[PDB]
RNA sequence: UGGCCCUCGAGUGCAAAGGCAGAAGGGAGCUUGACUGCAAGACCCACCCGUCGAGCAGGGACGAAAGUCGGCCUUAGUGA
RNA sequence: AACCCGUCCUCAGUUCGGAUUGCAGGCUGCAACUCGCCUGCAUGAAGCCGGAAUCGCUAGUAAUCGCCGGUCAGCCAUACGG
């Protein structure tokens, strides 16, 4: 656990080795930076203090739990209420206009 | 599961088959308290008890100060005196048992003690 | 800050804390830790000699004591193992032991948990003690274990208001 | 003929003994697998001719 | 205890929180480095409920609006 | 792997019967008595075979010692 | 746009790859659930140049880069024609 119950590798930048964590993109990643204004320099090499910095500003995001936890319930609010977007979810087919008749691999796939 | 009291009798019964007091080689037995030591020789044959050396006589209660519980030194006086005990009423040979604890130890002592002279065990 | 946080936190505050919960009318039927039985199982670990030799150095860093290879009581074919060889590991912790694992469980290894909200508190047997089930070891800060609590609780209430105050979040 | 029967002679006896106590070898046998005990078999048994307790070693 | 069988086990290893002696403890490493100590973690401070309803979406039908 | 309850329902290399629970079952440490020279007295019984065995000397193992050991819990594993 | 200059990424399912899904929004339109196109975030599948087989191309061609238009309120166009 370097930081968010995940542990990061120390060899890479700091922009693209926060984007393992389940809660931060590509955006994400550089507004973290843009708001301490600091650079980006290595993992390792880093400063306590700063690093320290960094613990105290991602926590305000939904970075993990509750971000896993928020879409499990929005796609158990569809089953059980039964859209036809929920009972896709029940099928293993997708829910946003898709044709099925020669494609969607990813979803038959994952039965 | 079975306590200290329990595990105690059964190493003491495996022991009591094969020792038996007899006229020629009575039964030295020993039985440790957490406070107290206590001895006695047997005939059982006839049931009978012939000599006993506990840590309450007078004769060395009096001589012997221990603030928790009988030591080393203790052991080493009781097989002193009942060593004399048993001089004088006729006996030498002797059976040892070892009251179901461990050999090693004040046990030891106690033996070695009553073995340091008189007896012949 | 102090030395041991337990063992004298245990002695001075919960003993008198709980006693007044259930009344009881000696000191000595106050329930207390008897001991934490650590259990790893491989049924793979007659195969290789690095991953077990491997995994006993692992759990020892985490207890302080080198667990033990657990052998079979009875050979059966359905899974493919011999009598009288390995298949698990374990260990006992004692003493201090016990509460110097237990303060590195409830602060160190139970909180990095990916996704944590509270361990079940229906896990006891009926008789006061308790289980605890592990994935992953790399939480403790250095697979998967049984960590079987053992207590001197006749009931699970005073067992289970025995362990809530040492931390344990139960939801 | 995974069993075998052994043969063990003393290792301390010697031919043709000029004492006059007693003259011969001391000679036991006994049985010895070869799989569960592919070495050699020693044991330090009576010889009534030494007066004493050998080694009685495998004579082959 | 047996001598050579065992790591090297001690009492009251700190545990620094960057610099932060929240405690100590016993442990075989020398020191140890935390983020999810006591109180940074939530579900600890938190009623320990464990269970959200996600209460309402009138909400985000008359908010949203106004 | 932890605990609770019933207690001999398991196991004792193999067939069965009989026996064995702080055990004859299950482990650990040291060991070769799986000896030499005998043997009072018994069981069995057409004959030839077969079985148990106190105790004595010798030189030894284990045990602190008392004491135990002349192959295996017993009965088939053999040929004048 | 490819391209030139400069910083970083150094052979990794990766700063390759962008499927699938949730949330929050916009435009067209009487109407966007089945069934439109887009934005902002967060998720980050398979896939390491590909069997037996098989297609195109003989010069500004193949390969590769992007631009425009028609139908059209809007657009499922990665198409069609340039
Ligand atoms: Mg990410
Ligand atoms: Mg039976
Ligand atoms: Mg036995
Ligand atoms: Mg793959
Ligand atoms: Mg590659
Ligand atoms: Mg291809
Ligand atoms: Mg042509
Ligand atoms: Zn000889």
């Amino acid at each position: 656990v370097r930081v968010g119950n995940v542990e990061i590798p120390n060899n890479k930048r700091v922009e693209y080795s926060l984007q393992y964590i389940h809660g931060i993109g590509r955006s994400r990643a550089r507004q973290i930076l843009c708001d301490l204004t600091l650079e980006n320099k290595l993992t390792k090499e880093l400063s306590e203090d700063e690093l320290l910095q960094v613990r105290d500003e991602v926590t305000k995001y939904m970075i993990e739990g509750d971000l896993r936890r928020f879409n499990a319930i929005a796609i158990r609010r569809l089953k059980e209420i039964q859209c036809y977007r929920g009972v896709r979810h029940i099928q293993g087919l997708p829910c946003r206009g898709q044709r099925t008749k020669n494609n969607c691999r990813t979803l038959k796939r994952g039965k | 599961a079975h306590t200290r009291r329990e595990d105690r009798t059964a190493r003491h019964v495996r022991i009591r088959k094969k020792v038996e007091g007899t006229p020629e080689r009575p039964r030295l037995c020993v039985f440790r308290s957490n406070k107290h030591l206590y001895v006695q020789v047997i005939d059982d044959t006839k049931m009978h008890t012939l000599a006993a050396a506990s840590t309450m006589q007078k004769a060395i209660s009096e001589n012997i100060d221990y603030s928790a519980g009988p030591t080393v030194e203790v052991a080493q006086k009781i097989g002193e005196m009942i060593a004399k005990s048993c001089l004088e009423k006729g006996i030498t040979k002797v059976a040892f048992d070892r009251g179901g604890y461990p050999y090693h130890g004040r046990v030891k002592a106690l033996a070695d003690a009553a073995r340091e002279h008189g007896l012949v065990f | 800050e102090t030395i041991n946080r337990l063992k004298t936190n245990y002695i001075e505050k919960m003993v008198p804390l709980l006693k007044e919960e259930f009344s009881y009318s000696n000191i000595l039927e106050v329930p207390k830790v008897v001991k934490i039985v650590v259990n790893c199982g491989i049924g793979d670990a007659s195969q290789n000699a690095k991953g077990l030799d491997a995994a006993i150095n692992e759990l020892a860093l985490i207890t302080g004591q080198r667990p033990v290879k657990t052998k079979a009581k009875t050979s059966i074919a359905g899974f493919k193992v011999r009598e009288g060889m390995t298949l698990g590991i374990a260990v006992t912790l004692r003493g201090n032991l016990m509460y110097s694992f237990l303060d590195r469980l409830i602060n160190l290894a139970l909180p990095r948990t990916r996704d944590f909200q509270g361990v079940n508190p229906n896990s006891f047997d009926g008789h006061g003690n308790y289980s605890v089930g592990f994935r992953e070891q790399s939480v403790f800060p250095e697979r998967g274990m049984d960590v079987c609590i053992t207590t001197t609780a006749k009931t699970d209430k005073e067992a289970y208001k025995l362990l809530s105050l040492m931390g344990m979040p139960f939801r | 003929d995974v069993r075998v029967k052994v043969i063990l002679e003393c290792t301390g006896c010697v031919r043709k003994s000029v004492n006059k106590g007693s003259r011969g070898v001391s000679r036991y046998i006994t049985q010895k697998n070869r799989h569960n005990t592919p070495s050699r078999l020693e044991l330090r048994k009576f010889c009534p001719y030494c007066y004493k307790h050998t080694i009685h070693g495998e004579i082959k | 205890r047996k001598s050579d069988i065992h790591p090297e086990f001690r009492e009251d290893a700190k545990v620094y929180c960057n610099g932060e002696l929240v405690m100590t403890t016993g442990g075989t490493q020398k020191d140890y480095t935390v983020e999810v100590w006591s109180g940074n973690h939530p579900f600890y401070l938190g009623n320990r409920s464990a269970l959200l309803l996600d209460a309402d979406q009138v909400e985000k039908f008359r908010k949203k609006y106004g």
